[PDB]
RNA sequence: CUGCUUCUGGGUCGGGGUUUCGUACGUAGCAGAGCAGCUGCUGCGAUCUAUUGAAAGUCAGCCCUCGACACAAGGGUUUGU
RNA sequence: CAUGUUGGAACAAUGUAGGUAAGGGAAGUCGGCAAGCCGGAUCCGUAACUUCGGGAUAAGGAUUGGCUCUAAGGGCUGGCAG
RNA sequence: CCGCCGCAGGUGCAGAUCUUGGUGGUAGUAGCAAAUAUUCAAACGAGAACUUUGAAGGCCGAAGUGGAGAAGGGUUCCAUG
């Protein structure tokens, strides 16, 4: 019920529509942060350094149009933020988004 | 924490720009209480702190278009920008000749 | 700079000896006013001459 | 200016519709100026032809979905003749 | 090296700095100011005037990519081969 | 410290674009816009847009935002707090 993995593709191209060149990498971060917010009602997103790398691989100005992404609530670790659950925002390399439905990846 | 001391030294000892030196950010509080060069050696020796590769400058596409240069391709007219005496001055063919 | 005569040098030591704060038992003595060094100099914000 | 359960609703993605551009990569070809080798085969070769009105983008302030996916009967501050 | 002594969010008017504009083309303006045109190299061609030095990149044309060839221009060693 | 009788004067401030010191309204305003650009994770820590480490994306582009010096500075060097 809390520990819930699904998978999702994000059409950034229509969360990035009409930034600034030197802020369009940037901004995609903060959508796919707040992509997590929305799915999954979580403060604390923490986003992979993997899927990093895989928005700003085309640099700054040009991003991945749709990227794909697993998506994972889980149970926080100590030193706890009042924050009971993190979702850790996962990269998944596809080579298709034609047909890629919203998956429910399971444990 | 506070790496900056032990950067610089490990540059210095490698004989690299601190841009090239690699210090392993799981075992940071052991590179953390180095001070020294000496300390810092033994951590070059166990392999925490290392020496990154040379960012590549492959001159490949140089030498497959040096190569067409070679029987004559992209050095037409129009790719011409300096006098024929600017680029093989008629001084050097008359001294040959 | 680098280049310095002995004269300048000793004019440079003299200098940075005055620059120290007092000593935190001078302020016990008896008939004290003297609260913090007034004569403090920085370099950048005072240029010492020459 | 709007929306936030008539078992319904917006939202995300997907899929069609529209449309922009002009024919993707790969593979195939006794298409290709010619050239090199090996006794016709084999290479190197811009480009060309088919696959291919292909590929790619398309609401972010396009249209349509009853296909997936979660979400939604909350929270806060006030108001009395 | 961390964008020059701050970030965040929007993308109104006025700026500042860049662009582009149908048809006309200086009618604008004190004035073509500003902008634009022009530009490299090769091959042609080049006037008035002149202190014969120039003017001169005068003006005015053509060509320029990629690719596959062809020809020409050399050393070394015992009209030749390697 | 003052009343009375005398004595004496550097003896009465609203101004002098007065002097010195203080404080307003302006006003939480102008502003914190020259030289392309940051992002993710971790660590230390009461606390992180800015610190450090790793990873990404960038810039200077050898007439450098590089490595050394002379003038000038004078300890700014270096470690720790």
């Amino acid at each position: 019920n809390e520990v819930v993995t699904r998978e999702y593709t994000i059409n950034i191209h229509k969360r990035i529509h009409g930034v600034g060149f030197k802020k369009r990498a940037p901004r995609a971060l903060k959508e796919i942060r707040k992509f997590a917010m929305k799915e999954m009602g979580t403060p604390d997103v923490r986003i992979d350094t993997r899927l990093n790398k895989a928005v700003w691989a085309k640099g700054i100005r040009n991003v991945p149009y749709r990227i794909r992404v697993r998506l994972s609530r889980k149970r926080n670790e100590d030193e706890d933020s009042p924050n009971k659950l993190y979702t850790l925002v996962t990269y998944v390399p596809v080579t298709t988004f034609k047909n890629l439905q919203t998956v429910n990846v399971d444990e | 924490s506070m790496l900056r001391l032990q950067k610089r030294l490990a540059s210095s000892v490698l004989r690299c720009g601190k841009k090239k030196v690699w210090l392993d950010p799981n075992e940071t509080n052991e590179i953390a209480n180095a001070n020294s060069c000496q300390q810092i050696r033994k951590l070059i020796k166990d392999g925490l702190i290392i020496r990154k590769p040379v960012t590549v400058h492959s001159r490949a596409r140089c030498q497959k278009n040096t190569l067409a240069r070679r029987k004559g391709r992209h050095m037409g007219i129009g790719k011409r920008k300096g006098t024929a005496n600017a680029r093989m001055p008629e001084k050097v063919k008359w001294m040959r000749r | 700079s680098s280049h310095k005569t002995f004269r300048i040098k000793r004019f440079l030591a003299k200098k940075q000896k005055q620059n120290r704060p007092i000593p935190q038992w001078i302020w016990m003595k008896t008939g004290n006013k003297i609260r913090y060094n007034s004569k403090r100099r920085h370099w950048r914000r005072t240029k010492l001459g020459l």
